[PDB]
RNA sequence: UAAGGUGAUAUGAACCGUUAUAACCGGCGAUUUCCGAAUGGGGAAACCCAGUGUGUUUCGACACACUAUCAUUAACUGAAUCCAUAGGUUAAUGAGGCGAACCGGGGGAACUGAAACAUCUAAGUACCCCGAGGAAAAGAAAUCAACCGAGAUUCCCCCAGUAGCGGCGAGCGAACGGGGAGCAGCCCAGAGCCUGAAUCAGUGUGUGUGUUAGUGGAAGCGUCUGGAAAGGCGCGCGAUACAGGGUGACAGCCCCGUACACAAAAAUGCACAUGCUGUGAGCUCGAUGAGUAGGGCGGGACACGUGGUAUCCUGUCUGAAUAUGGGGGGACCAUCCUCCAAGGCUAAAUACUCCUGACUGACCGAUAGUGAACCAGUACCGUGAGGGAAAGGCGAAAAGAAC
RNA sequence: CGAAGGUGUGCUGUGAGGCAUGCUGGAGGUAUCAGAAGUGCGAAUGCUGACAUAAGUAACGAUAAAGCGGGUGAAAAGCCCGCUCGCCGGAAGACCAAGGGUUCCUGUCCAACGUUAAUCGGGGCAGGGUGAGUCGACCCCUAAGGCGAGGCCGAAAGGCG
């Protein structure tokens, strides 16, 4: 059992890319940028409740922030988390 | 450490001085001996790491006298 | 030509690590002398 | 009073839930290039802070 | 606690345009104000693709120190200095000369 | 308190508010992820792995709280061994860690000087460890002094670089007493009478004065040079305000302020009284801190280096009278004088500033001044302790050069 | 109606120096008399910063080797494609564990880097990319070895177990 506050606060944003579009159009899979304390059992529940869409498995990966320079000082971006949510056949969303 | 439970004596520092007044650091140690004292009140022996002066103090005052002082001080016997 | 520095993260953290400097009481003095100086990196732990 | 101290704990919880839903919707809309008014995020976050503080006060 | 506000008529004391009158537009925290058509600068504005800005030389107002301006007393046509008093339990401004409350 | 605001490089977009829940400042509060004394176990710091209990449960399981060690207590069940101890479980209480300097203790050198060097000095200095407090320690005479007397302890100035110690070499260095800051003495070692007495205070309130946001705050014009006036030339005014800073060149009267007069919803410090939980007064009588003082053997501390060396402490061995008694008065004896150790508490003068507020400097002005006036203990070097920089100024206003 | 300072001229005093002024400079300087010094530099293989000399000299980093035809571009021997030559091939090939931490791909750029230029690159900017019940880490168990409840010892710290 998972509360609703966690399901509402776990998701951060969707992800826009050519690979994400190809995955959505050829394998029924969406790409979501989520938080760090997230888990597969929580992402699946959040997608099933908020979006009312069935999910079978979730593939999550962590992204390493890049080190850039704004002028002379150096700065490392935040390490965000990416999740691949595969939708069951027959369900569509955007 | 080499400490008298009764009198509180601990090793001290001094100097070895020869016939030419050469001073070398040295330590003065107590004459500690582990002895078993017979306490009649609890009908059991007790082991105490004391010196000969502590033994004379025990012989002059008594064992129950010293054990009560140890309990007041917080020492374990 | 084998130089003196052959890196190893585990061996580096076992010796020059915060958990090791907490023990070996003279490591607390090392940490204090860096905190008073204002070091940005007290140890090499990442 | 902010018209919320006179309410009940159940009403505050329901307001908490719908404010979180609105915050999630606004975040989803801001992630894509379609949201324009960004002050709503701060407003809803401060309202959530107010209601959560009132819950602790109760 | 401010003697100059965004809806007050003021006259310039010192500068290249002393003696000119106008209405201020805004008040800044750096002790500067913008007055209508007083301190004009021929700024060179470069075009940008965004907003389809064509550019061109633009006449724009410039910031002026508050100490270089003062309230204008239309009752006598002369400049005045602002003070503070209390009326009906509320702080209000008044002129140092002839003691007339600002309306 | 207020008509302007959403911190800076940093402009923008999107908004709030303009007579009072916009922002801002202060007080009281809540949330306060993880590592880190870290405290549920572990650990390559910001990581891993749990148990118990209570609550939810669309049965996928989720949420919260507790669970380290030590010491002092309370209860229960406890072994060798019968009563009884050791030991084990639970609950309550307190700390443990960090910090610039000051302090008291436990340890403790050398380079140097002596023109070498070992006694000595450097020095009980540097450094290590423990402890506690805004001060700490010490503190009420078994003290000095000299037949006259002072009366706790602490700090300053003289006594004095004198008397003294010292391979009498280098060097070390008092005390008596005087003049000053400051000031209060008590309690147990034990019983009885009066009966809750002065009394320290953590105790509860109000009163007064602050501190933590703040209010009012006087008095000027013309002309000239000049990019711009505060400058010059003239005429006026305020001042319990001509301390200071800013504003286009040097402003008492342009602005912020200043002299001065006021203000607290709420917490908090400081002085007084107040039922206030316990204190224990006052009187009579009695007692007077024993393996201690002294002594022997090998050391140290007192200006004092065993020297004729007086005095304090003990590492070891012994070792009394104890009110008719004992200690001290610089080897020691006699007389005389002074004082009652072997149990404790005690503020004020006195030492210091990591940090707060105000003010000042015949202090410095970017190779100076803190290492760092600037995104500095940063970049960088070394595995690591650690070492450690360089670098400031457009213009009054970016009006930062449309084309 | 032009201060300090900078750069020249003239005059003057036995001297260290002083005075006046042209130009740049654009806001402070200071008479006389006294007082206090971080008070005068050519050296110390003095310190910091800058600039010369040797000098446009050596060198441009394994003697495995390159030639040509087209393309983009302001410009090509070095960027792209194609046809030939040569080299390693128990490697000069392909996977990894250590270690490094975006250096991986695309678009774009040519100020600084590449010991030359460069349209190129591990060089600048922006964007994207790392998907595990079966791999590893996590986890069970221990070796050497560390810590170590209590415990023993130790002037404190602490040492052993
Ligand atoms: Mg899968
Ligand atoms: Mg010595
Ligand atoms: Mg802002
Ligand atoms: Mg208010
Ligand atoms: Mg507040
Ligand atoms: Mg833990
Ligand atoms: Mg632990
Ligand atoms: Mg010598
Ligand atoms: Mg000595
Ligand atoms: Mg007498
Ligand atoms: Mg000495
Ligand atoms: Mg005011
Ligand atoms: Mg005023
Ligand atoms: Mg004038
Ligand atoms: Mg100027
Ligand atoms: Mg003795
Ligand atoms: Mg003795
Ligand atoms: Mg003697
Ligand atoms: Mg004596
Ligand atoms: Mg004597
Ligand atoms: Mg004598
Ligand atoms: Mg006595
Ligand atoms: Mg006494
Ligand atoms: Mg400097
Ligand atoms: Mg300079
Ligand atoms: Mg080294
Ligand atoms: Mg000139
Ligand atoms: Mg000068
Ligand atoms: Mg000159
Ligand atoms: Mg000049
Ligand atoms: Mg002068
Ligand atoms: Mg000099
Ligand atoms: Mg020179
Ligand atoms: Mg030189
Ligand atoms: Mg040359
Ligand atoms: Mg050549
Ligand atoms: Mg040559
Ligand atoms: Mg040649
Ligand atoms: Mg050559
Ligand atoms: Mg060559
Ligand atoms: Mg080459
Ligand atoms: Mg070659
Ligand atoms: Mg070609
Ligand atoms: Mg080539
Ligand atoms: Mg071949
Ligand atoms: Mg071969
Ligand atoms: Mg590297
Ligand atoms: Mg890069
Ligand atoms: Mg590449
Ligand atoms: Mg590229
Ligand atoms: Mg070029
Ligand atoms: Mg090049
Ligand atoms: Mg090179
Ligand atoms: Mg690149
Ligand atoms: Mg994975
Ligand atoms: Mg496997
Ligand atoms: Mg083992
Ligand atoms: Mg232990
Ligand atoms: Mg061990």
């Amino acid at each position: 059992m998972i509360r609703e506050e966690r399901l509402l606060k776990v998701l951060r944003a969707p992800h826009v890319s050519e690979k994400a579009s190809t995955a959505m159009e050829k394998s029924n899979t969406i790409v979501l940028k989520v938080a760090k304390d997230a888990t597969k059992a929580e992402i699946k529940a959040a997608v099933q409740k908020l979006f009312e869409v069935e999910v079978e498995v979730v593939n999550t990966l962590v992204v390493k922030g890049k080190v850039k320079r704004h002028g002379q000082r150096i700065g490392r971006r935040s390490d965000w988390k990416k999740a691949y949510v595969t939708l069951k056949e027959g369900q569509n969303l955007d | 450490s080499r400490v008298c439970q009764v009198t509180g004596k601990r090793p001290v520092t001094g100097n070895n001085r020869s016939h030419a007044l050469n001073a070398t650091k040295r330590r003065f140690l107590p004459n500690l001996h582990s002895h078993r004292f017979w306490v009649e009140s609890e009908k059991r022996f007790v082991t105490l790491r004391v010196s000969a002066k502590g033994m004379r103090v025990i012989d002059k005052k008594g064992i129950d006298t010293v054990l009560a002082e140890l309990r007041a001080r917080g020492e374990k016997y | 030509m084998k130089r003196t520095f052959q890196p190893s993260v585990l061996k580096r953290n076992r010796s020059h690590g915060f958990r090791a400097r907490m023990a070996t009481k003279n490591g607390r003095q090392v940490l204090a002398r860096r905190r008073a100086k204002g070091r940005a990196r007290l140890t090499v732990s990442k | 009073a902010k018209e919320l101290r006179e309410k009940s704990v159940e009403e505050l919880n329901t307001e908490l839930l719908n404010l979180l839903r609105e915050q999630f919707n606004l975040r989803m809309q801001a992630a894509s290039g379609q949201l324009q008014q960004s002050h709503l995020l701060k407003q809803v976050r401060r309202d959530v802070a107010r209601v959560k503080t009132l819950l602790n006060e109760k | 606690a401010a003697k100059i506000r965004r809806d007050d008529e003021v006259i310039v004391l010192t500068g290249k345009d002393k003696g000119k009158r106008g209405k201020v537009k805004n008040v800044l925290s750096s002790g500067k104000v913008i007055v209508e058509g007083i301190n004009l600068v021929k700024k060179h504005q470069k075009p940008v693709p965004a907003l389809n800005q064509p550019g061109g030389i633009v006449e724009k107002e410039a910031a002026i120190q508050v100490s270089n301006v003062a309230i204008f007393n239309a009752a006598t046509g002369k400049a005045d200095r602002v003070g503070f008093r209390f009326e009906d339990g509320k702080k209000v401004r008044f002129f140092k000369s002839n003691s007339e409350t600002i309306k």
